[PDB]
């Protein structure tokens, strides 16, 4: 019937404070395909986040990458916020540079 | 390249 | 090496919000090369890889026409599934298709596919013989009988043995710089105390292509499947993929643990440890 998204928040390259990077949120393993994904900087929605074209795995579950340029600092906190029909409340996953 | 046409269920 | 070409359709009904959206994406191996979206301002097949950009304007018109025709077919397929499953016209539903071909190093057909799902469940699948079907239920059996009557499998077989392998061959040559280059993972083990007497060892693989990889932890040379946390392989966004595997270990025992890495880009499997 329905499958809840797996969520990973991570950078394209190893994070180095003050160095330009890409912030990624990869959602996968979900069904149906409608999903709402935001990238947050210090709790606020980053504008103009882009995403990949809708694709799916061998088990028919969907995956999408959302991404934006970002320059990490020591101070700035980042997260991904995801809602899907399977979730009561939006789910927030914090970026941790060792994950 | 894709096939010429898909098929009706 | 061995290669695949796959096309994936997703057709999504949305009662009250227009006709069902139809998206096609095409892949060689783990590289997206074309897309089509019925919700685009001017729906066309569009290139998504540089090596496909040389295909002539006739290629683009033909491929676009095919997708426009298939948008209609899959919308009809959605209406049909509603009937076969006795469902109301109020709910949103999804049909998906995957079809394509695998080839070996010599470029000959290894295996063809053409299968569909309905609301994320198997619906019908062309068998490996490229001549017969597997239907998941009595609804898909009606489609099977219709496809047997119309000799659809013969049409699939001709495509899968012909155009599918021939076009994939041309793509592999045109994109040889990238499609036929494997990038090995960049690897490292990190160490982080959880508490006084527990540490997390995390084995990292970064920057690799294609996506397929194996990462395992052993303790005194034995596999730790149950105790390993293994994330799904994830796209970096620069064509490459990432993965990690983590194990929680007693402090003082780090050297009993080895991370093992297999990837097509590696001449031999790698063994690494935490290197203080």
């Amino acid at each position: 019937i329905q499958r809840t998204p797996k969520i990973q928040v991570y950078s394209r390259h190893p994070a180095e404070n003050g160095k330009s990077n890409f912030l990624n949120c990869y959602v996968s393993g979900f069904h149906p395909s409608d999903i709402e994904v935001d990238l947050l900087k210090n709790g606020e929605r980053i504008e103009k986040v882009e995403h990949s074209d809708l694709s799916f795995s061998k088990d028919w579950s969907f995956y999408l990458l959302y991404y934006t340029e970002f320059t990490p600092t020591e101070k700035d906190e980042y997260a991904c916020r995801v809602n899907h029909v399977t979730l009561s409340q939006p789910k927030i996953v914090k970026w941790d540079r060792d994950m | 390249e894709e096939a010429g046409r898909a098929f009706s269920f | 090496g061995s290669h695949s070409m796959r096309y994936f359709y997703t057709a999504m009904s949305r009662p009250g919000r227009g006709e069902p959206r139809f998206i096609t994406v095409g892949y060689v191996d783990d590289t997206l090369f074309v897309r089509f979206d019925s919700d685009a301002t001017s729906p066309r097949k569009e290139p998504r890889a540089p090596w496909i950009e040389q295909e002539g304007p006739e290629y683009w018109d033909r491929e676009t026409q095919i997708s426009k025709t298939n948008t209609q077919t899959y919308r009809e397929n959605l209406r049909t599934a509603l009937r076969y499953y006795n469902q109301s016209e109020a709910g949103s539903h999804i049909i998906q298709r995957m079809y394509g071909c695998d080839v070996g190093p010599d470029g000959r057909l290894l295996r063809g596919y053409d299968q569909d799902a309905y609301d994320g469940k198997d619906y019908i699948a062309l068998n490996e013989d490229l001549s017969s079907w597997t239907a998941a239920d009595t609804a898909a059996q009606i489609t099977q009988r219709k496809w047997e009557a119309a000799r659809v499998a013969e049409q699939d077989r001709a495509y899968l043995e012909g155009l599918c392998v021939e076009s994939l061959r041309r793509y592999l040559e045109n994109g040889k710089e990238t499609l036929q280059r494997a990038d090995p993972p960049k690897t490292h083990v990190t160490h982080h105390p959880i508490s006084d007497h527990e540490v997390t060892l995390r084995c990292w693989a970064l920057g690799f292509y294609p996506a397929e990889i194996t990462l395992t932890w052993q303790r005194d040379g034995e596999d730790q499947t149950q105790d390993t946390e293994l994330v799904e392989t994830r796209p970096a966004g620069d064509r490459t993929f990432q993965k990690w595997a983590a194990v929680v270990v007693p402090s003082g025992e780090e050297q009993r643990y080895t991370c093992h890495v297999q990837h097509e880009g590696l001449p031999k499997p790698l063994t690494l440890r935490w290197e203080p």
